[PDB]
């Protein structure tokens, strides 16, 4: 069945299995192949695979990476995806000197918010947004990838897994150990990524849970009952937290314009209830002049 | 706030209404099965209830498992000695989809009381996956019930627990409940529960949401009312037992109304 695919190179390793750049010998299509060894004596097919395949077979959107086929040998399982040219992380490092043109940052954020609204509209939380998981092509698209950590949610939400989201991008409601979290966690991560696209360096590079909180608090101010009702009652909230004043938000990302600042401030709102949804953020004045140009660099 | 997903709840409902049709088992399947019966299915579902109770699994997992057993059996004939194996793979799969901490395969072999080997359970999992073609994100009675609960003013825990009780009982009996959709059973269960506890009715706000009225719910609502009244007598009893617990406000002890006054 893997009869028609010729391997080119190993791309990387995500949440589970290993990705390869391959091409169909018959159609010429370039694909990515996620390969999962199922030696069996483990615990059968892993829940990460069971989630990624059932969710991705439903999520059909130009800004969600496309699952093309599943090939299911007895002790080996292959997932065939559309292939993209690089990840956002590498692109940012490739733009080390020039920085990214504002129309490309703009476009990228718009597209990312579309893909995410679509996940949220289809009861799916991604739960691991970060530049490593966001893939770009030469034609100007950016797409959400690796739904290994994703899950299907109910309305309203139950308590789900706590060990969640890569740390630099983890929302404060998780860090404070709140029993319920929702779609706002994915927005926080896209908020951090927008900052990162402008500056080319992580907004909150923590080295532990507490250091992460403290880095967030020193930037947006330590939250109180006024800015976030019910903070002081959160399981991992400590009354001994240092109380930092909130920075003039223009200082957080200095090159960002007023409309940019406004958008970023609403993605980074402490209170998950008040934080802007993916749906609403699409209509923000920041995107009034939005186009979809091709990347300014060869990928 | 954001826990009830104000910006997406309508879209999500709309989406679920679409998938519950695509994910519907075929109603006439038991007639076409040579060796298993409605009663043999009852015994199995009742057992899975014990399993869920035994491993403290979510109720959502239970509903998901049964959807899988029902779809698999819509296109696969299975001998009576193997019906439990299908259910065990299904319950294993459901847990992998829905649970933060799912039981391990070794535990699933264990509650089948050494009827089947690990080898079998795993091979069966694989097979259920091929037949369902990995389509495990299925709408359930609870995904709907849970949104309906958002309409009571104010919220009543007796109502909530009773509605889930009645939904769960419907899982046991393929005749008749194999012909109603999750959303309609949820709606019947919600009304019946609400009326039993408060004397109130399926509210105008859910007519707006769902498009269902009492008139379109009546046929299901009439079957559900029967099941409720006959429950203490039903051969299968695990669900009654389960809902005596404080966890669910002991609702299975409540008295069903003698009439629905429809
Ligand atoms: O950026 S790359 O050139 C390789 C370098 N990446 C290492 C991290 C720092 O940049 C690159 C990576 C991936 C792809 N294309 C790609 N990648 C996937 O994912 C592999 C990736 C995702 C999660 C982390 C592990 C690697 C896909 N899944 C379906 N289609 C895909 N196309 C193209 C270039």
């Amino acid at each position: 069945s893997m009869e028609n695919f010729q391997k080119v190179e190993k791309i990387g390793e995500g949440t589970y299995g290993v990705v390869y750049k391959a091409r169909n010998k018959l159609t010429g299509e370039v694909v990515a192949l996620k390969k999962i060894r199922l030696d069996t004596e483990t615990e059968g097919v892993p829940s990460t695979a069971i989630r990624e395949i059932s969710l991705l077979k439903e999520l059909n959107h130009p800004n969600i990476v496309k699952l093309l086929d599943v090939i299911h040998t007895e002790n080996k399982l292959y997932l065939v995806f559309e292939f993209l040219h690089q990840d956002l992380k590498k692109f940012m490092d490739a733009s080390a000197l020039t920085g990214i043109p504002l129309p490309l940052i703009k476009s990228y954020l718009f597209q990312l918010l579309q893909g995410l609204a679509f996940c949220h509209s289809h009861r799916v939380l991604h739960r691991d947004l970060k530049p490593q998981n966001l893939l770009i092509n030469t034609e100007g698209a950016i797409k959400l990838a690796d739904f290994g950590l994703a899950r299907a949610f109910g309305v309203p939400v139950r308590t789900y897994t706590h060990e969640v989201v890569t740390l630099w991008y983890r929302a404060p409601e998780i860090l404070l150990g709140c029993k319920y979290y929702s779609t706002a966690v994915d927005i926080w991560s896209l908020g951090c990524i927008f900052a990162e696209m402008v500056t080319r360096r992580a907004l909150f590079p923590g080295d532990s849970e507490i250091d992460q909180l403290f880095r967030i608090f020193r930037t947006l101010g330590t939250p109180d009952e006024v800015v976030w009702p019910g903070v002081t009652s959160m399981p991992d909230y400590k009354p001994s937290f240092p109380k930092w004043a909130r920075q003039d938000f223009s200082k957080v990302v200095p090159p960002l314009d007023e409309d940019g600042r406004s958008l970023l401030s609403q993605m980074l709102h402490y209170d998950p209830n008040k934080r802007i949804s993916a749906k609403a953020a699409l209509a923000h004045p920041f995107f009034q002049d939005v186009t979809k140009p091709v990347p300014h660099l060869r990928l | 706030g954001v826990n009830e997903v104000p910006d997406y709840h309508e879209d999500i409902h709309t989406y679920l209404r679409e998938m519950e049709v695509k994910c519907k088992p075929k109603v006439g399947y038991m007639k076409k099965q040579p060796d298993i019966t409605n009663s043999m299915r009852a015994i199995l579902v009742d057992w899975l209830v014990e399993v869920g109770e035994e491993y403290k699994l979510q109720n959502e997992t239970l509903h998901l498992a049964v959807n899988y057993i029902d779809r698999f059996l819509s296109s696969m004939s299975v001998l009576r000695g193997k019906l439990q194996l299908v259910g065990t793979a299904a319950m294993l799969l459901a847990s992998k989809f829905e649970e933060i901490y799912p039981p391990e395969v070794a535990e699933f072999v264990y509650i089948t009381d050494d009827t089947y080997t690990k080898k079998q359970v795993l091979r069966m999992e694989h097979l259920v996956l091929k037949v369902l073609a990995f389509d495990l994100a299925a709408p359930t009675i609870n995904q709907f019930l849970t949104q309906y609960f958002l309409h009571q003013q104010p919220a009543n825990c007796k109502v909530e627990s009773l509605a889930m009780f009645l939904g769960e009982l419907s899982l046991i009996d393929a005749d008749p409940y194999l012909k109603y959709l999750p959303s309609v059973i949820a709606a019947a269960a919600f009304h019946l529960a609400l009326y039993t506890v408060t004397g109130q009715s399926w509210p105008e706000s859910l007519v707006q949401k769902t498009g269902y009225t009492l008139e379109t719910l009546k046929p299901c609502l009439l079957d559900l009312h029967q099941t409720y009244l006959r429950a203490p007598q039903h051969a299968q009893q695990s669900i009654r037992e389960k809902y005596k617990n404080s966890k669910y406000h002991g609702v299975s002890l409540l008295n069903p109304p003698e009439t629905l006054n429809l």
